[PDB]
């Protein structure tokens, strides 16, 4: 099938400035490339059809160019509501295929995460389960390295992470990282540590606690 | 307007019909030739009330609205008048929808009878595109 | 102008067949080309297929001939039927006109053999020790539930600022999610903070005071 590649996968921009989104096809498709805008909890909205033909009701600041294998979606003077996901799709050959998408996010000053660690609750422990939760909130950019350590030893298994979407107000991201273990195992170790390394500092943020001690 | 052979060829290529859903540029040039002799204003009234308009003779009973056809559907959501312009955009956009059906280009009778199966590559022969 | 809307079970079991309905208004169904597109959890979009005027259909080979797209004889609604599904078919499904101009809002469908399970809800109080900060963040852990979704609020919605509720992740075949709330240290526990979690599927709603 025709593969459509969109790079970068993420693009930071400051309202007022302009951006260009790239979409390359593994095979020439002439002008049969369309661009879509997609917001969370919403269906894709067609922005440009056939590489550069405009769509009724689409702000004139959006424009498309390119032909064959190289295409470009241009957004002149980016506005707040222009943030979200942008996809390209070809209809030159069956099956129609989509590009992996490019995330258009709001640029802001970098910010270190506020890290908090929480031990398994008494109720959960009562049921044989034990989850150590770590929240790293309101940071920027989104790239972050969170590591879990049990008695100095790094633990990879049993860890599950979740991130929120870039906040509409402060433009930050927040992350949740949980280490789930059975009560059996949790009580065979002393210290649990949540370690986060972020662009904002060469010194990691370390949150830890020892079982039954304060 | 009446396009020149290579002119239409270069035009259709820029408008992306070359190898659209597997149909070579020659197929489209050949079809335009036998369908309208490359005339963007080509018009033909059919036994019923439908009329074929444009360089590709798109019918007013199924693909465009001309206000005087019974049972019209206007699948291309376009006036039949827009398929007569010197700008072939609307004609190409509608043709792409038409050929995207199962019977592909067979939708153009002139193409079936005179282009289908033949070496349509000769129609872009001599064109530097 | 035309309007479209998808409808059908939000939960389907593995190997069972998934069916969805797309209701259209503003334009005749037999008078056009119609499509089905799906968006996977990782946000990737897949074009499923379309049916055109002659009744001919085009299906995406990625579907390995498991898909059927039919139009109703008289209701102005077309359908999507997908056989032998697995969790790989968990996604948001959209029906749209071939023109790609008008789309339905999209509906979610999950493929799982899991059974309805009320969530365990745990209060997350801060580790024991001093007032090591100007502000304090508390938490609520919602674990082991199915199917989605749950609605979580703090102090019955009275506390919305400084809240971070994370998307659910699948853990051991059941979902898990958590939420944090940050307030001025001196206000807790003086001014109580309670986590409230409701789960439609099991008709349950619990409160957990931090």
């Amino acid at each position: 099938d025709i593969v459509l590649t969109q790079s970068p996968a993420t693009l930071s921009v400051t309202p007022g400035d302009s951006v260009s989104l790239s979409c390359r096809a593994s095979q020439s498709i002439s002008n049969n490339l369309h661009w879509y805008q997609q917001k969370s909890h919403e269906s894709p909205r067609l922005l440009i059809k056939y590489a550069s033909q405009s769509i009724s009701g689409i702000p004139s600041r959006f424009s498309g160019s390119g032909s064959g294998t190289d295409f470009t979606l241009s957004i002149n003077s980016v506005e707040t509501e222009d943030f979200g996901m942008y996809f390209c799709q070809q209809s030159n050959s069956w099956p129609y295929t989509f590009g992996g998408g490019t995330k258009l996010e709001i640029k802001r000053a970098d910010a270190a995460p506020t890290v908090s660690i929480f031990p398994p609750s008494s109720e959960q422990l009562t049921s044989g389960g034990a989850s150590v939760v770590c929240f790293l909130n309101n940071f920027y950019p989104k790239d972050i390295n969170v590591k879990w350590k049990i008695d100095g030893s790094e633990r990879q298994n049993g860890v599950l992470n979740s991130w929120t979407d870039q906040d509409s107000k402060d433009s930050t991201y927040s992350m949740s990282s949980t280490l789930t273990l059975t009560k059996d195992e949790y009580e065979r170790h002393n210290s649990y540590t949540c370690e986060a390394t972020h662009k904002t500092s060469t010194s990691p943020i370390v949150k830890s606690f020892n079982r039954n001690e304060c | 307007k009446v396009f020149g052979r290579c002119e239409l060829a270069a035009a259709m290529k820029r408008h992306g019909l070359d190898n659209y859903r597997g149909y070579s540029l020659g197929n489209w040039v050949c079809a335009a030739k036998f369908e309208s002799n490359f005339n963007t204003q080509a018009t033909n009234r059919n036994t019923d009330g439908s009329t074929d308009y444009g360089i590709l003779q798109i019918n007013s009973r199924w693909w465009c609205n001309d206000g005087r056809t019974p049972g019209s559907r206007n699948l291309c959501n376009i006036p039949c008048s827009a398929l007569l312009s010197s700008d072939i955009t609307a004609s190409v956009n509608c043709a792409k929808k038409i050929v995207s059906d199962g019977n592909g280009m067979n939708a153009w009778v002139a193409w079936r009878n005179r282009c289908k199966g033949t070496d349509v590559q000769a129609w872009i022969r001599g064109c530097r595109l | 102008e035309v309007q479209l809307q998808e409808s059908g079970p939000s939960l389907v079991k593995p190997s069972q067949t998934l069916s969805l309905t797309c209701s259209v208004t503003g334009d005749s169904i037999t008078s056009d080309y119609w499509s089905w597109i799906r968006k996977f959890p990782g946000n990737k979009l897949e074009y499923m297929g379309y049916i055109s005027y002659s009744g001919s259909t085009y299906y995406h080979p990625s579907l390995k001939s498991r898909i059927s797209i039919t139009r109703d004889t008289s209701k102005n609604q077309y359908y999507l039927q997908l056989n032998s599904v697995t969790t790989e078919d968990t996604a948001t499904y959209y029906c749209a006109r071939w023109e790609m101009d008008y789309w339905g809002q999209g509906t979610s469908v999950t493929v799982s053999s899991a059974k309805t399970t009320a969530p365990s809800v745990y209060p997350l109080a801060p580790v024991c020790g001093d007032t090591t900060g100007s502000s304090v963040t508390l938490g609520c852990l919602v674990k082991g539930y199915f199917p989605e979704p749950v609605t979580l609020t703090w102090n019955s919605g009275s506390l919305s600022s400084g809240v971070h509720t994370f998307p659910a992740v699948l853990q051991s075949d059941l979902y898990t999610l958590s939420s944090s709330v940050t307030v001025t240290s001196s206000t807790w526990p003086s001014q109580s903070i309670t986590c409230n979690v409701a789960h439609p599927a099991s008709s349950t709603k619990v409160d957990k005071k931090i």
